[PDB]
């Protein structure tokens, strides 16, 4: 009658922790070779047939907002963009003084330039004679100084170059956890990313996560089950981002309608630069399509969700950012090398009540870039031949809502970005780590003479 | 039937019970960023060898189960026989014994191995 | 005699069978170009223990040999006793016997110890 | 009276063989200068491994004590009963028996666990 204690072994319980994350990448990514893109060099084959064990009867509470595999992931991306530019070419004597002017072409005054072409002194493969050549920048790279230009990112930290080998191509990254470690997911339709999840299953390793690198409009990124969701730490918090996913990715189109040549100016020993030569057809700027009746039928279905927080019979207004860097008032993203910033005031720019062609968009490049807010690193993005066509998933947004309202029934809600977090914790909702404890202990009616 | 690893995690103590040969096998698993993953199978295997020092230094060493001589203080959730294995997950219960496990691992490490194999080594040399 | 460490692997089964306590004795043994044997090492210890754990939760933890309670499935190579023993090299039988390794090793792991000591749990209570 | 770790070290062996529970618990314990530490740790687990792998593979499997069917060699300093355990430390015996602890294990490793169990796979059989 009187219970005795027994030690059990193996029995299923764990509790929420952090650990050390590792990576799986397929076996057709370590195909694409080229000099290890990206990541992808000593990186753990996927295994071929993953299991997700959906374990029954169990609800486990996750939190997005409080995950670390977030961090982790931002630490290790940073980690990568360091350990991908250490090995590349320093661009210590590009400082030098820019003659520059405009680009051949043929007015009006509207134009701006926006492309200048400098000429200046290099130093040469000897340390004696220098080298008289001319490059294209950009007019957010220079900035002129008393035409004579210099380089914008002179008195604010060195510049290197990245290699021509690696691209920044994102491609699916598996986050598996070691022994005695599991990754928890939620299955539900409807799970808004916090508290308690009815359909929970555990996996060892993730879905293929792509890295995708953006602002204000998620690129890339996995699609909502039903109705499209909307997520938020604190929704009565106007300074918490609002991160939305959507079910029906909206087809977008980029294009760099100004097919170039690179330039290898050498400056040697050993080192080359490369410029960017001459524009081979007409002087045309950077642009993106997105279709207006998918814009539409998606923003009518995002207002409607929106009403379930805000009250029901309220007023949705979008604008566009109020201001600051390049980098938030734009939508930054990379397209095969080049570093777009593009006007989103033509997306967000409308008045929803309570009841055929395409939008193009203004995009700039830019190739001096310093993301992540890094000081101490600038890369220079080499120029890319030929003319730069991409077709990316518009699957979510991360929006900022207006404070100080009280009088008033419409709310207005602005893109933002800046954190470079929330572009992952938009994927990493539905996981979270835990370690195992196998040892249990229980009575029973057991023990020896 | 074969849940997998961390199958009964919402089922009963005593159905659970049956699933102890599926997590202990799956508890081990046989220029930096290549450290990333050394240092953690090294903590990976000093938390196995933690729990299989615990493990022996009580009454147990043959590991899954073992009973021993400890009479089950009622202070420690005062609960009956058919109302922890027929009503209770492991999780439940961990939850409400995390004040107890520290002293109950004192009373199971001190206690039992150290005065019942030296009362073994008074009753083998006769 | 002693043939040494892998002596007896083009011998027959039971003649390889007394050479058990070598190949066992021999397989634990005790700024860059230093973390190349660090790290070899430390699978080496993980593979022992990997196969440590598997003789450990089987009805076995004595080492070297142990009987179970499993009927021989004439579906795994129907051989006869004298022609396993006297007529075939461990790598022989092992490229066979390949398919069915981890079969079996579910019905050592789970169907024996967990079901076994459990009936010995309620035999030593009385 | 607990001596402490290594407590019993000036006392004779009959009165060290008292405190082995003792040395046994404190000997296992639970960017650069950090990895000082690792590897240390490592070299621990697996001088600890090393020795419980001797301590196995011999006729003893349960540490601290063990007995053995080896015969006395009266070479390996031939001392009595009441002059060993009652007269001599086990620093001043392992300084005279260092020669002849390697031969040792190899009669234990080898002529015992080797011959004895599988007499006792021929024993158990019938
Ligand atoms: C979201 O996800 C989508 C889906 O992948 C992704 O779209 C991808 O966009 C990128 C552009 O940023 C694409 O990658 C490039 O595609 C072009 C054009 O592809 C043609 O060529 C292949 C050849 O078989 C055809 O099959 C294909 O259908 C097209 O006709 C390629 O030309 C590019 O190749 C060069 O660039 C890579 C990176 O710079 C190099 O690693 C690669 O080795 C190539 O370099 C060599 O060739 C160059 C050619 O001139 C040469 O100049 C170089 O010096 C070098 O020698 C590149 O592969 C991709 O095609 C798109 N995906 C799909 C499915 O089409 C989005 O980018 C992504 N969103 C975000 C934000 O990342
Ligand atoms: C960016 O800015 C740089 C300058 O900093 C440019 O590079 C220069 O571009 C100009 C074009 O505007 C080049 O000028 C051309 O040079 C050619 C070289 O010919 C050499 O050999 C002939 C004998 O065969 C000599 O007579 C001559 O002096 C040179 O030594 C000339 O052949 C060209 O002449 C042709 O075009 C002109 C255009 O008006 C006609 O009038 C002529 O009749 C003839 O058809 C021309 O003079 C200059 O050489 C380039 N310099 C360097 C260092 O490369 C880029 O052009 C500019 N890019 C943009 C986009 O603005
Ligand atoms: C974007 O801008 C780039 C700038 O580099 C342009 O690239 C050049 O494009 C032209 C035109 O297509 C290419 O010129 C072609 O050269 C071929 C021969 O090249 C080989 O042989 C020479 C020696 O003779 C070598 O030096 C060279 O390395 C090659 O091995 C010709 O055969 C071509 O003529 C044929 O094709 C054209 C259409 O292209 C037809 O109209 C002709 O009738 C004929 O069938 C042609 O003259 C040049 O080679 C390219 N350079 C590079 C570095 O690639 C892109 O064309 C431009 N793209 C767009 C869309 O604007
Ligand atoms: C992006 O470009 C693709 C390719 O041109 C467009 O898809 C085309 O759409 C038209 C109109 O429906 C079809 O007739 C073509 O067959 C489609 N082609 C392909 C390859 O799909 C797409 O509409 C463009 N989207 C935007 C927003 O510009
Ligand atoms: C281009 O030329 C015009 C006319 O001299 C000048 O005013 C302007 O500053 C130049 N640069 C740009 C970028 O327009
Ligand atoms: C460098 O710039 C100077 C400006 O003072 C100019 O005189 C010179 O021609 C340029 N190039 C070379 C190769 O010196
Ligand atoms: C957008 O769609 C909404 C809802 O169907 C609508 O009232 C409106 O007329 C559409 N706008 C355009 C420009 O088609
Ligand atoms: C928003 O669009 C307006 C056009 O009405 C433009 O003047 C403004 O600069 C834009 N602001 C941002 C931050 O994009
Ligand atoms: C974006 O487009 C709007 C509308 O054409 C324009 O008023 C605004 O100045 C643009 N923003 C930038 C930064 O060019
Ligand atoms: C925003 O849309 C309204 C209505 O079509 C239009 O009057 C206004 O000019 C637009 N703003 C911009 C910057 O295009
Ligand atoms: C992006 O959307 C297009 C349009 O349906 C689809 O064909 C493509 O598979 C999508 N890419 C994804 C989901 O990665
Ligand atoms: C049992 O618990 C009670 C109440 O907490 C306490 O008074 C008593 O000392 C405990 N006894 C043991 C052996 O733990
Ligand atoms: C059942 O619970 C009661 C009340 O706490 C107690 O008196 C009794 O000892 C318990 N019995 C068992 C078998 O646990
Ligand atoms: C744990 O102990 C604390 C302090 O005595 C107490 O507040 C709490 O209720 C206890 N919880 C459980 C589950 O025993
Ligand atoms: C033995 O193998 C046969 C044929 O493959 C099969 O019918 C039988 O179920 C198996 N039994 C066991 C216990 O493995
Ligand atoms: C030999 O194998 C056959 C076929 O499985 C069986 O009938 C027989 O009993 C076996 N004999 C011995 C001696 O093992
Ligand atoms: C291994 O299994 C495969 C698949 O059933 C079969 O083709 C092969 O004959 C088997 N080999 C042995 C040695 O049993
Ligand atoms: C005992 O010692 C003697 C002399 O040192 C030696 O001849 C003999 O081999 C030893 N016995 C064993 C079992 O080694
Ligand atoms: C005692 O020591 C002597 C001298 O070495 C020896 O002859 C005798 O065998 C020893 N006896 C015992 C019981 O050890
Ligand atoms: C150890 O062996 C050597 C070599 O035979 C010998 O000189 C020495 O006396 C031996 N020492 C002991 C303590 O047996």
């Amino acid at each position: 009658e009187n219970l005795w204690v027994t030690v059990y072994y193996g029995v299923p319980v764990w509790k929420d922790a952090e650990t050390t994350l590792f990576c799986a990448s397929d076996a057709k990514a370590y195909e694409t070779e080229k000099h290890n893109v990206w990541a992808t060099c000593a990186c753990v084959p996927t295994d071929p047939n993953p299991q997700e064990i959906h374990l029954e009867n169990v609800t486990e509470e996750f939190n997005m907002w409080k995950n670390n595999m977030v961090e982790q992931m931002h630490t290790d991306i940073i980690s990568l963009w360091d350990q991908s530019l250490k090995p590349c070419v320093k661009l210590t004597p590009l400082c030098v003084t820019l003659q520059c002017t405009n680009v051949t072409n043929n007015i009006t005054d509207d134009m701006r330039g926006e492309l200048k072409n400098c000429s200046f002194n290099m130093t040469t493969e000897l340390r004696d004679k220098k080298q008289k050549v001319y490059s294209l920048f950009y007019r957010l790279d220079v900035v002129q100084i008393n035409k004579e230009y210099r380089l914008i990112n002179c008195n604010t930290s060195a510049i290197t170059q990245a290699c021509p080998k690696v691209s920044f191509e994102p491609i699916p990254i598996h986050y598996c956890a070691p022994a005695g470690f599991a990754i928890l997911k939620c299955k539900d339709k409807k799970f808004n990313g916090t508290g308690p999840c009815p359909s929970v299953s555990t996996v060892q390793c993730t879905h293929g996560i792509k890295p995708v690198v953006s602002t204000q409009l998620l690129l890339n990124g996995s699609l909502a089950e039903e109705e499209v969701m909307i997520r938020s730490e604190n929704i009565t918090n106007n300074a918490k981002n609002i991160l939305v996913q959507f079910n029906t990715p909206v087809q977008i189109n980029c294009t760099r309608p100004n097919n170039n040549t690179r330039k290898s100016i050498r400056i040697g020993p050993g080192q080359a630069f490369y410029a960017t030569g001459d524009i081979i057809g007409d002087i045309r700027q950077a642009h993106c399509n997105v279709s207006k009746a998918t814009w539409n039928e998606t923003l009518g279905k995002v207002v409607k969700q929106l009403r379930k927080h805000f009250g029901n019979n309220t007023i949705i207004r979008f604008a566009n950012s109020s201001g600051g860097d390049l980098e938030v008032t734009t939508h930054s993203f990379n397209c095969g090398g080049e570093f777009f910033y593009c006007n989103t005031s033509g997306l967000f720019n409308s008045t929803w009540i309570s009841n055929n062609d395409s939008i193009t968009l203004p995009c700039r490049i830019k190739q001096i870039i310093n993301m992540w807010q890094r000081i101490g690193q600038a890369m220079y993005a080499p120029p890319i031949q030929g003319v730069i066509r991409c077709v990316s998933n518009i699957t979510g947004l991360i929006l900022t809502r207006d404070g100080g309202a009280n009088n008033t029934s419409t709310e207005t809600f602005r893109p933002g970005g800046g954190d470079m977090r929330d572009n992952w914790r938009s994927e990493l909702y539905k996981y979270k780590v835990v370690k195992i404890e196998p040892l249990g202990v229980a009575p029973t009616r057991c023990k020896r003479r | 039937v074969f849940l997998g690893f961390l199958g009964a995690a919402g089922s009963t103590m005593g159905a659970a019970s049956m699933t102890l040969t599926v997590q202990a096998r799956n508890l081990l698993s046989g220029t930096v960023w290549g450290i990333k993953q050394l240092q953690a199978r090294v903590l990976a295997v000093e938390r196995y060898l933690r729990d299989q020092q615990l493990l022996g230094i009580w009454g147990c060493s043959g590991k899954l189960i073992c009973c021993t001589n400890v009479p089950w203080n009622s202070s420690w959730s005062n609960r009956n026989l058919s109302e922890i294995w027929d009503n209770m997950t492991w999780l439940q219960w961990d939850k409400e014994i995390s004040n107890y496990t520290q002293i109950i691992y004192g009373l199971l490490e001190e206690s039992q191995n150290q005065q019942e194999k030296n009362e073994q080594d008074l009753l083998a040399l006769d």
